[PDB]
């Protein structure tokens, strides 16, 4: 919407699934993997603005998905809600990391780190917990959007 | 530390048509983002083509190829160790 993603000069980070806890409104939950692609881009109008792309889709339903675009601006406030301390030029790879530690999590780890995903109609929310002997932690928490 | 390694291994041909493969490989140890599959004419000077498949996938098919020729087929993970560390390819010659 705001960002306008080139796409077609777009760089591949991530392209896997994921095992995702997926909580719906007026469904049971469900651990299901979900597929992750993770592309870096520019702007279509402006090839200084650096822009990170996710997009959730799953194997088993085409026609689902849910997407997010943080431009190297968005980072700033972002960055300070949350209380990130590395750079854009760092970030994905911080979401690669938290993402790497959810496939390789197991059910009797602990810590043990978890993806989740819920679902509003026309908004969910993803974040990346660490369950640990005292708390839910989240280490990243990302609004997404469907289509 | 067998633990660490990023190269696939074991990539071999499953099934073939006149213009078509069926390929697959073993992952490596480390989780891989995603493969970049890689093919050309064995005789040199001419450009490979590349495309992109999933981490958790382990064939992919290749189209339209020329029949009785070679070609090189690479495969590579990209992976924890893509940042620093230089491509980990590893690589086939197959016919028709």
């Amino acid at each position: 919407a705001q960002t306008g993603f080139d796409l077609s000069t777009a760089t591949t980070l991530f392209w896997r699934p994921v095992p995702v806890h997926v909580k719906q409104q007026d469904r049971e939950d469900v651990l299901e993997e979900l597929t992750f692609r993770i592309l870096t881009g520019v702007a279509k109008q402006n090839h200084n603005l650096r822009i990170l792309r996710i997009h959730i889709s799953s194997d088993s339903d085409l026609f689902f998905l849910h997407t997010l675009e943080v431009s190297e601006e968005d980072f700033q406030s972002l960055k300070n809600d949350q209380g990130i301390l590395v750079d854009f030029a760092s970030f994905p790879g911080k979401i690669i990391s938290l993402l790497e530690k959810c496939i390789l999590a197991q059910p009797g780890d602990s810590p043990r780190f978890q993806a989740v995903l819920t679902i509003r109609g026309g908004e969910s929310v993803f974040k990346i917990v660490e369950i640990n002997d005292f708390k839910q932690l989240p280490h990243i928490t990302l609004a997404f959007r469907p289509g | 530390q067998g633990s660490v390694s990023s190269v696939p291994t074991k990539l071999e041909v499953v099934a073939a048509t006149p213009t078509s493969l069926l390929i697959s490989w073993d992952a490596p140890a480390v989780t891989v983002y995603f493969y970049v599959i890689t093919y050309g004419e064995t005789g040199g000077n001419s450009p490979v083509q590349e495309f992109e498949v999933p981490g958790s996938k382990s064939t992919a098919t290749i189209s339209g190829l020329k029949p009785g020729v070679d070609y090189t087929i690479t495969v590579y993970a990209n992976n924890k160790y893509s940042r620093w560390y230089g491509i980990s390819p590893i690589s086939i010659n197959y016919r028709t």
